[PDB]
């Protein structure tokens, strides 16, 4: 049989995998967290964006951090095997770090560790992709105008390979939302599968929606402080193999 | 525009 | 004269000194902030328990990041000279480290670097009072119910961050609790002590009653479970050298 | 009661 190269995922598995967007919109009072107006748009734009993926999407909506734990813990401990690989959007407040439940925090790390290559092992070897929008601190970007020695006596992978997390703002930066038109993030990304889920690795496509944020959107805002403000996403990958949705 |  | 001692501030310079009060109610919308009611009862009570200790008093109100860094920086640079102490009183949003100005955050690390002993040169060896009345975190506590050393330098030197106090509402990484009608636990805790005991005791013993009121006679209550029934610790952090009585003779 |  003829010569054979592994540079991508296995994504032919009988499912592409669940795609889990959690949607958080409205807050308990007493966080005093501001509710997040064009977030539905957003949920709404990524469920048919990944149903044209085959992803089995669900959503949930106003999770309490209790029941975001839960979720996650509960969708990690499935069998993946059929699955090719998993995907969570999540839709919040935030911070460095951090994702906020209606009624407080949750760790972004904690989430994340269910799915860790020795956690979910029938996710192990396969793509974990966390995007999401999100502020991560309140920075504002003004903008400006344009052979070897061991081969080790059993293979093993790191646990935390495999992940990617496609943030929609730079370390310590706000990020933006508009109510009518829903996240810059969101709605680029979404855009950017539509046109080239079809013919372009995820990481190239993650640059195209870096450059449609950076270029298209610019805050309006009566506000001083917060007008005129621009966005870059940022792409953290610690992948081992370049992903496409399409196969065969 | 508001912001997360 | 006779033998002396030195373990307590000299107060007895002719002002006691300034006592400037950032009460930040109102946020700029796009923040996302809430009002925080109740705060004008604080810094009423702040304005009359140090205007009774005779300090001079100025209440700010709604100052954005740029007015409070401005305003620290402009009273750092005022002639202290003739004043024992000072003092500053926060109330405001906050997080661990910062203090929010009503368009975004502002480095409590930034404010109190001001006050260095290197660069407030009039404050050197004053002692530097910061009372902050916000939160440090979203934790909540549910409570439970009840010849000679080979040394000595060419040089008198002290340490640049010696003689402030942090008397901090709460404790590292929890929220802080304010009652929209009575104003913040902490706050009113503390002025009713230094009302009481300003005339008496040593300050740290003061804040420790503080302490001790704020832990026992407080508790949340909410219709929401998670903020339900919970309790709240100041903490006192201080890089102070000597006792601090607000009285002298 | 409200938190800061
Ligand atoms: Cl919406
Ligand atoms: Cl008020």
């Amino acid at each position: 049989s003829g010569i054979s190269l592994d540079n991508s995922y296995k994504m032919d598995y009988p499912e592409m995998g669940l795609c889990i967007i959690i949607n958080n919109k409205n807050f308990h009072k007493s966080t005093g967290m501001t509710s997040r107006s064009g977030t539905d748009v957003d949920a709404a734009n990524l469920r048919e964006t990944f149903r044209n993926l085959k992803y089995e999407v669900r959503n949930k909506n106003d999770l309490t951090r209790e029941e975001i734990v839960e979720l996650m813990r509960d969708v990690s401990k499935e069998d993946h095997s059929k699955r090719s690989s998993f995907v969570c959007v999540l839709l919040s407040h935030g911070e460095e770090g951090i994702i906020a439940g209606t009624n407080g925090p949750v760790d972004l790390k904690k989430i994340t560790n269910f799915f860790r290559g020795d956690r979910c092992r029938s996710l192990t070897g396969k793509p974990k992709l966390f995007i999401i929008q999100a502020c991560r601190g309140t920075e504002l970007d003004c903008g400006i105008e344009t052979g070897v020695d061991d081969d080790m006596a059993c293979h093993k992978i790191p646990v935390e390979a495999d992940f990617l997390y496609a943030y929609s703002t730079a370390p310590g930066y706000y990020s933006w939302r508009n109510s009518k038109d829903g996240s810059w993030f969101i709605q680029s990304l979404c855009a950017m599968l539509k046109q080239y889920a079809d013919k372009l690795e995820f990481m190239h496509i993650l640059t195209r929606v870096n450059r449609k944020v950076a270029t298209e959107f610019e805050s309006f805002s009566f506000d001083a402080t917060f007008h005129a403000k621009k966005q870059i996403p940022c792409i953290h990958s610690m992948l081992t193999k370049e992903l496409y949705f399409y196969h065969l | 525009d508001e912001v997360d």
